[PDB]
Order: structure tokens, then sequence, then C-alpha cells
């Protein structure tokens, strides 16, 4: 008796959208001018590492990058020089994710333990040291990224995410809608809301002041294993394992773009936008990443440097290059 | 029968040639178009395909020479060539064997392997084998020269000042030492060692007797030592017996040198189509 | 020429390069596995039995030392149900040690069923795994007591036979050694339909008490090794 | 969205024969793998059955080999489930589960207690 | 069982009665975010080694 109305729910729901269904992306951008063949070069080479790549982050200044290494180590890296600046040894060595303070002053990361550890990169002794330690999650943490100086969000593998306040160290706030392990999560631009999808074929937007799920958006087929946020703060790309790219608005609450192709047959595991947002950029498990236009859905470069699995994959805030890391413990910055 | 015979014997000599080239340059491009450069078993195997095509890119200079008994091109053009042999088949048995040492210290010591196997040793020790050859032929370029015949024919020859009866066969058994005792010696030992130290291991184990996934490395090793101990110690032996005691015997001699080809032909193709490495790569 | 802080930063970045070099060297010379089982299984025995904060730990490190070598056993903690995604975490480890009780035949096929999943896995077909059988005594018992039959669980166990080449221990039950030479036969029907040469598994019997599985663990290792030697050089 | 609707089932006496029928819905039928379970009152998951994309790779558990009967339909993209001579041991909950990634091999998480890739199940006694 | 399932149709109750627009009005601000920053997108206008940090 209580199925029945969720049920005739979401059929109400999905009625509703196909009612506003005016006209496709496609249809809309079908007679403007292509972006013609994106052909990039790669610039600089960054060798050191000695585990498998899993991720990455660039900072706001466009100069440093954080990487994080199964080896135990993290690194930062120059953009500019390729020179080593700061070496983190880690308590831990299975490391998923790592992030970059807006301000450089702090770096997380995460991976099959419980805990998203935060260390400090300006402190009074030179050297880095451990500066906190968020613990209390059930599950291995997917991917931890930052939004101020007293506020940090964590995706946990435990179908729930929780923003944590840096200066107490506690539970400030708690997300239990998601049903799947949670893989990925994008922030948007304002520092209010952030899109995250799971282990569930499905992507849930939440707020970081209200603390409840607004929308959800589904329509994959598998579980998805990446998400960025568009530029303009009002959709969001996921990529899955059915080798097909999604974009969903917010505005719209609908899936807007598909990008496939038949010769793929691999899972995407990375994507993000460039500055404008007119071309995709995502990372295939065929050693190529594919570059999709988000107006055109066609296939604007093809990138083959990489000779194993493509793992991380981020644009810099003014979208000057790309750094793609894979499995080859070789991080490359494409331009 | 001598027109007939010279026929047949350069028409050998030009298929081995052609065979060879070809062998060498489809190993030279997967090498390098397929962009597969990344460890020291596959420089060494680029080396060996450097040095095997240089060796057939000179095949035909003697297969000229020999059509008609003469040498039209000058004493410095000779000692050229006879160089630029002597230098490509020793640098070629010197990096076979020094892949051997590197799959022997791979399997058995690998430990201090992870540490000696960087690209930039690999270059350092195949710029050490091609001096060593260089240091090695150096004799065989002073001494080797053009001479004229009764006939007025100028050949390629080795013209020793002091009398040839003494040094002639002091060069015979260096250059046997420098070619087949030394490099096919440790080759065998090397992979004598790596199958023994293989079976104590797979016994070591608990392993399932007679499940063997062995016997292919273990008929590579043994071609190995078989299809280059059978084509290049004749080539020393009839060299050996035509300076002590046999007056002259150019048939053996030129059988010798093309069952010696054929062996610096046939070594690429058992180094990288029988390797499964590369194999993986032709099917691409 | 460079600048002023551009030499600093080249010192910096040359003494960090010399530190992950000394990282390397101890990366490269311990050797890391992936510790699997059931709860049923039984290996926190297998885990005290080794000998050189949180609670909510995920991942347990076990360092210990034989023949001179460093062995660091990685053991899954607090994880949920759903282990296909962090798995690929995984991917660049020595070998996979999975333990599979032996006394349990209801949960035989679910083993069967793990083991057919690890071994079939895209990122997984180049590790080997290596099957510990234990609680050999508790099986033996069971087997002997007769309360109950096996063929009501496999059908194959009434047309199975105990093979030429089978090592019956000093003092056991033909009745046991064909049982467990069954199981055997099962598990390694599913290593040996998927092998293709690129990996292979070592089947062993663990029982209760047991103080030799570090040497089998390090006969493992080496073999392993071994092959993935002759694998990137070619010879193979 | 993924949706999985089973039916078929009911309450049968012990001998007689039953068609399962699984429905699938919001993702190709034809490029993932599916797979049978069950569960019986006072015990966790037990795997039953599982079938490739092409059908051609089929396997079946010992308790209940050569009785039971799956097949698949990709032209309305329907699996079938034909279990002949059911024991009175049978009265349990059977489950559908599809592979999460497409074109490969792979069988975890199937018998996982939350998966969202699984239908409702129908009950067989 | 029963909680869940009512805290579900609660939430899909919540997430029913919200605002939303046409497909039409959003890919057309999409696609002016997209114009008005296309000059400003190195990747997709690409600039000489005089600008390019990375050369
Ligand atoms: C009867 C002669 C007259 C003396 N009073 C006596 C001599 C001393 C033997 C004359 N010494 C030769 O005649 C040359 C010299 C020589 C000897 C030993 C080792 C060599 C290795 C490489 C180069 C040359 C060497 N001996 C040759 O054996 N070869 C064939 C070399 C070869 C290389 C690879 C595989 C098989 C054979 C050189 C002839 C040649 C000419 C032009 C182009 C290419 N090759």
């Amino acid at each position: 008796q209580l199925r029945q109305e969720a049920e005739q729910l979401k059929n109400q729901i999905r009625d509703a959208r196909k009612a506003c269904a005016d006209a496709t992306l496609s249809q809309i951008t079908n007679n403007i001018d292509p972006v013609g063949r994106i052909q990039m070069r790669t610039r600089r080479t960054l060798r050191g590492h000695l585990a498998k790549i899993y991720a990455m982050h660039w900072g706001t200044d466009s100069r440093l990058l954080v990487s994080a290494s199964q080896d135990g180590k993290l690194i930062i890296w120059d953009s500019y020089t390729t020179n080593k600046v700061h070496a983190i040894p880690l308590r831990s060595s299975w490391v998923m994710t790592c992030a970059y303070a807006p301000s450089g002053n702090y770096v997380a990361c995460g991976g099959l333990d419980n805990i998203c550890s935060i260390y400090n990169l300006k402190t009074r002794e030179g050297n880095v040291r451990v500066s906190r330690e968020l613990a209390g999650h059930t599950g291995y943490l997917s991917c931890c990224r930052f939004l101020d100086d007293n506020q940090i969000v964590t995706s946990s593998g435990d179908t729930t995410c929780a923003l944590w306040d840096i200066e107490t160290g506690q539970q400030t706030t708690t997300f239990t809608g998601h049903t799947g392990d949670v893989m990925s999560l994008s922030l948007a631009p304002d520092t209010r809301l952030f899109v995250s999808g799971a282990c569930d074929a499905s992507a849930k937007l939440w707020d970081v002041r209200e603390g409840m799920c607004r929308q959800t958006f589904t329509g994959h087929e598998s579980d998805i294993n990446a998400i960025c946020f568009f530029p303009n703060g009002n959709a969001f790309a996921t990529g899955s394992d059915d080798a097909t790219c999604r974009l969903f608005d917010l505005r719209a609450d609908q899936e807007l773009m598909t990008y496939s192709h038949d010769n793929i047959i691999c899972g995407i595991t990375s994507v993000s936008f460039s500055k404008s947002g007119r071309l995709l950029l995502a990372g295939y498990d065929d050693f190529n990443c594919n570059v999709w236009d988000a107006l055109k859905a066609d296939r604007a470069g093809v990138l083959a440097g990489h000779d194993n699995r493509v793992s991380c994959l981020g644009v810099t805030d003014d979208g000057m290059a790309v750094a793609t890391g894979s499995w080859d413990s070789f991080l490359k910055i494409w331009n | 029968e001598g027109q007939g015979s010279a026929i047949l014997i350069s028409f050998i000599y030009s298929v081995v040639c052609l065979v060879g080239l070809c062998g060498n340059s489809m190993v030279i491009y997967v090498i390098l178009r397929y962009a597969k450069m990344k460890t020291a078993t596959n420089i060494y195997i680029l080396n060996l395909a450097i040095a095997d095509e240089l060796l057939m890119l000179s095949v035909p200079f003697l297969v000229t020479s020999t059509l008609l008994r003469h040498w039209p091109f000058g004493a410095l053009l000779c000692r050229l060539v006879l160089s630029v042999d002597a230098v490509n088949m020793f640098t070629s048995i010197y990096c076979l064997t020094v892949l051997s040492v590197d799959r022997y210290v791979a399997v058995v010591h690998p430990i201090k392997a992870a540490r000696y196997r960087r690209p930039t040793v690999a270059k350092v020790v195949n710029l050490g084998v091609w001096v060593l050859s260089l240091l090695v032929i150096l004799p065989i370029v002073v001494f080797s020269r053009t001479a004229a015949n009764s006939d007025g024919t100028v050949a390629c020859n080795m013209l020793m000042p002091e009398p040839a009866q003494r040094w002639l066969v002091g060069f015979v058994l260096y250059t046997f030492l420098m070619g087949f005792l030394l490099p096919v010696g440790a080759i065998c030992l090397c992979y004598v060692l790596i199958i023994a130290k293989m079976r104590m291991v797979a016994l070591k184990a608990g392993w399932q007797q007679r499940k063997r996934s062995e016997r292919k490395i273990t008929l590579m090793v043994m071609m190995y030592v078989m299809v280059f101990v059978i084509c290049w110690m004749p080539f020393y032996v009839v060299q050996l017996v035509n300076v002590f005691a046999e007056q002259d015997d150019a048939t053996v001699s030129q059988l010798s040198v093309i069952l010696g080809y054929a062996n610096s032909c046939a070594n690429p193709i058992l180094y990288g189509f029988l390797s499964d490495n590369f194999k993986r790569s032709f099917q691409r | 020429t460079l600048s002023a802080e551009d030499k600093a930063a080249v010192e910096r970045s040359k003494m960090i390069e010399k530190q992950l070099q000394k990282d390397k060297q101890v990366y490269r010379a311990t050797h890391r596995l992936l510790l699997l089982g059931a709860d049923n299984s039984g290996k926190s025995t297998i885990v005290k039995q080794m000998r050189i904060r949180v609670k909510t730990s995920g991942i347990f490190e076990t360092k210990f030392q034989v023949d001179k070598v460093n062995f660091h056993m990685f053991d899954v903690g607090a994880q949920r149900d759903e282990r296909r995604k962090w798995i690929q975490c995984f991917n660049d480890v020595t070998a996979i040690i999975f333990v599979v009780d032996s006394s349990d035949y209801n949960r035989l096929q679910e083993a069967l069923n793990d083991f057919k999943s690890i071994w079939n896995n895209r990122w997984l077909r180049t590790i080997s795994v290596i099957l510990f059988l234990n609680k050999q005594d508790l099986l033996a018992e069971k087997v002997l007591a007769g309360k109950s039959k096996i063929e009501d669980y496999f059908p194959e166990f009434a047309r199975y036979t105990t093979p030429e080449d089978a090592t019956p221990e000093p003092g056991e039950d033909p009745r046991v050694t064909r049982a467990k030479y069954f199981i055997r036969d099962e598990f390694l029907r599913i290593s040996t339909a998927s092998g293709d040469g690129r990996h292979y598994c070592y089947p062993h019997f663990t029982c209760s008490v047991d103080t030799e599985n570090a040497r089998r663990i390090f006969n493992d290792v080496t073999d392993i090794i071994i092959k993935m030697n002759l694998r990137d050089c070619g010879l193979f | 969205q993924v949706q999985l609707q089973e039916s078929g089932g009911g309450l049968v006496q012990p001998g007689g024969s039953l068609r399962l029928s699984c429905a699938a819905s919001g993702f190709t039928f034809s490029n993932y793998k599916m797979n049978w379970v069950r569960q019986a009152p006072g015990k966790g998951l037990e795997w039953v059955s599982d079938i490739s994309q092409s059908g051609a790779s089929i396997s079946y558990t010992g308790s209940v080999k050569g009785r039971f009967t799956i097949s698949r339909d990709n032209a309305k993209n329907t699996l079938y489930l034909q279990m002949n001579s059911l024991k009175p041991e049978d009265t349990a909950v059977y489950y559908c589960a599809r592979c999460p990634a497409p074109f490969t091999r792979d069988c975890f998480d199937v018998t996982s207690t939350t998966y969202a890739y699984r239908g409702q199940g129908t009950q067989v006694t | 069982s029963i909680a869940q399932a009512r805290k579900l149709v609660e939430q899909l109750k919540m997430e029913a009665n919200i605002d939303r627009i046409k497909v039409s009005k959003a890919a057309a601000d999409l696609m002016a975010y997209c114009e008005a920053h296309a000059k400003e997108d190195p990747l997709l206008t690409p600039v000489p080694a005089s600008e390019n940090p990375f050369r």
C-alpha cells in the first residue's frame, strides 16, 4: 500500500518531465559552426610517481597541483618548472583521492581508511605534518574536496556524505539519501550546492546549508564513476560504465545531451569541462581520452599519450592546459 | 662446374640477403614505429636488429665482389667494408651474450635487477658493446688490404707484413676465442642456470608435476644454443683447417660464410617472432 | 642563467627526487598481498599466527619477515557488501590470498562464485590467486561422522574419482582425501578455464594449527616473481 | 531508469512446474549478464543460475542442477525460467540480478544485500 | 522497511513540488553562455607561444 504511492508519484514525475520536453539540445544547435579538429600536444611530462596514480586536483593559482599515488606519498607538482615542491608521507598507502584548498594552505587525502586527512602546507615549522584527521565514516572515502577554510565535504562508500567543520572536526551536516556507494561529487561555483553520483545509476543534488536532496537525475544504465559541474552553474555531465555520458540540467530537470559511440565499449573514469564548457574531456579505459562537443556531441580530439587506464583528468581554472594521470605513474600536461 | 657452382652460391647469397633485410626491417618497424621501447630487452633486440641489417647491407657488396672474382672499388673501400662487416658481426655476437646475461640477472637475482634495467644503463651498455667490438676489430682494420693476383685482378685479403706462419694462427685463435669460446659458453651457462633456478622454484612451491608451461622456453633456449653453435662453429673450424693444414678449399669456406649469415638472419626471427612480446604487436 | 629562487627550487626538487629514490627502493624491496575471505572462513587465526587506532578502520596491515624478505599483508576491515569498486585499487598487488572454509558445504557454491568473479575480473586477470582451504580437521570430522552427504550439494562428487597423482597423508581416511581432492578440482576448473598462461592458481591445504604457511607464501611469491620476470623479458 | 519486474510465482504443491518471467526496462537487455538467485527464510542469498549476454554461457548450482532451465528473449527483452520437479525446500523469494559493467565477465555484488540493479523477487512455495 | 519506504515517499513528495522550465530555454541559455565565453577559452581558441606559459 506504500510502494503504489511511490510508483505512481514516479510515473507522474516522469510524465511531467516528458511534457516539458519541447526540443532537444542537438536540434537547437544543429545550425551552428562546429569546433573542428581540436588537436592538443603534450607540453610537460611529470615523472617521479612510483605506484599507479588515482586522482589529481589543480590549484586556484594555476601553478601548483596535487596528485595521489598509491605508494604512500603526495607530491606537489609545478605546471611551469615541473619541479617537486613538497613531499607528504601518508600513513595509509591505499589512496584514492586528493584535494587542494582554495587558499593553498591545506591538502586533503583519503582512501580505504575511513579518514579524509587534512595536511597543512604553510605552518611555522616549515615541513609538513598531520594537521587534522576526520574519522567517523564506515566506508572508504571516494573523494573529499574543500569549500572554504572552515568546512569540508567528504563522500564515503557507505552511501552517505558528510560536511565536516575544520575547527571542530565533528559531523556538522549529514546526507543519507544515496542508496549506493558514493563514487564522485562536484561542487557548484557559488559554494552552495553540489551534485553527487553513486553506484545507483543516478545523481543527486544537495545543499550545504539545507542538508536535503532537492533534485534527483536518472537515466544511466550502470554505476556513475565521475561527475563535473558546468561553468555556468546550471548543468553537469555524468559518465558511467555503459560507455555513455549524460548531461543533466538543474534548472530543466531533464537530460540534455548523450555522448556515445559504437566503437566505445569501455567505461568513463574522469570528466571535466574547460573554462567555457564547450569541450568536455572524458577519459576511457581504451588508453585514450575523447573530447566531445557540448553542443554538437561530436568527437573533437583523441588523446593517446597514456599506455594504461586513464584515472584522473583535470582542467585548470583558466583552461590553459589539461593534466591527465593514468596507472602508468605519469602526469601529462596537454595544451 | 665452377660457373654453375658460383651462380648457385650467388643466388643463395642474394636470397639470404633479401630474407635478412626483410626480417630486420620488419623487426625494426615493429620496435620503433609501434613505440615499444621501454625495457632493456627491447633496446637489446633493437641493437641486434640494427647489427643484422648492417650485415645484410654489406652482404651484397660481398656477392658483387664474388660474382667477378675481383674487387673494383679500391683498397680503402675494401678496408671500410671489411671493418663494417666485422664490427657488425662482433656487435651482434656480443649483444646476444649481453641479452643472455641480462635475462640471467632478471630471473636469478631479481633484486639487483630492478636496479640495472634502466634505459640509460641499457644505452651505456650498448655503447660499451660497440666500443668493445671496435677495439676487437682494430687489428682486422689495419691488417686487411687488397692484393693483386697474377692475372691482374685485385681482391680483398688480409696481408700481414710479418711472416704469416706465426701471426695468422694467432689471429685465428683470438677470433675463435672472442667469437665462439666466450660468448657461446656464457650464453649456455646463463641459460642453464635460468632453467635450473626456474625448475627449483617450480618444485619449491609444490607445483603439480608435468604441468609444463616451461617447455616452450626450454625449447627456445635449446634452439638459441643449437642454431648458433651448428652455424658458427664450422665457420671457425673451416678457417682453422685452411690456415693450419689445408691449402685452399673455397667451397666449404663459402658454405660456412653462407651459414653464418643465415644465422645472422635467423637470430632476429628467433628473438622477436617467437618471444611472445612482439608477436602481440605483430597481431596489431 | 637562472634566478635566485630557481636555484633553491632545483635544489629542493633534487632532494625530493633523492628521497623518492630510497622510497622506491623500499617499495620494491617489500611485497604486498591482498587477503580475502568470508566471515565463516576464519582468517583471524591465519592473521594471528604471523610473527615478525580508530575502531572504524576499513583496512588492516600486518607486516612480517620471512627469509629476510618483508611481506605486508592487507586485510579488509569495515567495508560494505559491495566490493566491485575499491577492488580496482588492488591492481598492482603481488598475489591474492583467498581463504575458503571447507567444513561448510552450504557456502562452497558461494566460494566458487567469488573465486570465478575474482579470476574473471578485467583488472584481476594478471594477478595470481593463492587458495587456502582452511578447517581441514573439521572437514575430516564431518566426513567421518556421516550425518550429511556431499552429493546432495554437488552431483559431480558422485562421479568423481581419486586421481593417480594424489598424495594421501599418513593416517588419513580415503574418503576425506577424495572429498578434498574433489574440492580442489572444482576450484581449479575455474582457474584452468580462463588461465591462458597469463596467471595461475596456487592450491594449498591449511589446517587449524599450522606453522608452515609462511614458507608456502614465500615460495608462492618467489614463483610469481620468477613468472613475471620471465614474462617481462620475453623469454616466456 | 533501471527497472526489473518479476512475475509468475505463487503457491504450488511439491512436484509441479512454474514459469517465472522477468521483464527489464531502462537498459539494453542483450548487452548485460543476468543471474537468478534465491533467498530463504532464515538464510542468506544463494546463487541459483547465471546466463551471459548471448545465452551461450549458462551455469547452474549443484543443488538444483538439471531441473531449472533459464532462457532469454531479445525480441521482447524477457528472461524466462522454467522450474520442474519442485522440492518442498524450494519455498523462497527469487531475485534477478544484472551485471554492473557491460561486456564484462565479472560476477561481483550478485549476492549482496543492498543492490540497486535487482527486482523485488517473487515468492515460490 | 516501512519507515524507509515512508521516508522515500516523503522525499519524493518534497522533490516533486519544484519549479521546472522548458528544455528549449535551457538549451538557449547554455548556448548563449558557451558563445559569450568562447573567446576566453584557450582550448577552443589556441594562442601562440608568446602568451602560452607552457611553451
Ligand atoms: C685466405 C686468407 C688470405 C691470407 N693471406 C686468410 C684470411 C686471414 C682468413 C683472410 N681473411 C678474410 O678473408 C676475412 C677476414 C676475417 C677473418 C676472420 C674473421 C672476420 C670477421 C669479419 C670480417 C673479416 C674477418 N674473412 C672473412 O671470413 N669474411 C667473412 C666474414 C663473415 C662475417 C659474418 C658472417 C660470416 C662471415 C670477410 C669477407 C668479406 C668481404 C667483403 C664483404 C664482406 N665480407
